[PDB]
């Protein structure tokens, strides 16, 4: 364990940054979609009612 | 604090120290890996060889 540490302590920052890196880009994703999403929801009041 | 004393060789005095093991520190006396102190020893050939 005292020199498993920092090795598992490397693995976790870097699954971390991934983890963060996913997160981010899917909220920036999200953020995109919801655009769109707002778009077509005035598109589908505005046109067919 | 705590005062623990001992005598051992000086070839185990690195077997006093968190993490390494050793057949001394194994069964007799093991470190914390976290261990917050001092350790201190010094040379006692004219006090305990008999």
């Amino acid at each position: 364990p005292p020199e498993a540490e920092v090795q598992i302590d490397r693995l976790i920052t870097g699954r971390l940054q991934s983890l963060q890196t996913y997160v981010t880009q899917q909220l920036i994703r999200a953020a995109e979609i919801r655009a769109s999403a707002n778009l077509a929801a005035t598109k589908m009041s505005e046109c067919v009612l | 604090v705590y005062a623990d004393s001992f005598v051992i060789r000086g070839d185990e005095v690195r077997q006093i120290a968190p993490g390494q093991t050793g057949k001394i520190a194994d069964y007799n006396y093991k470190l914390p890996d976290d261990f917050t102190g001092c350790v201190i020893a010094w040379n006692s050939n004219n006090l305990d060889s008999k």
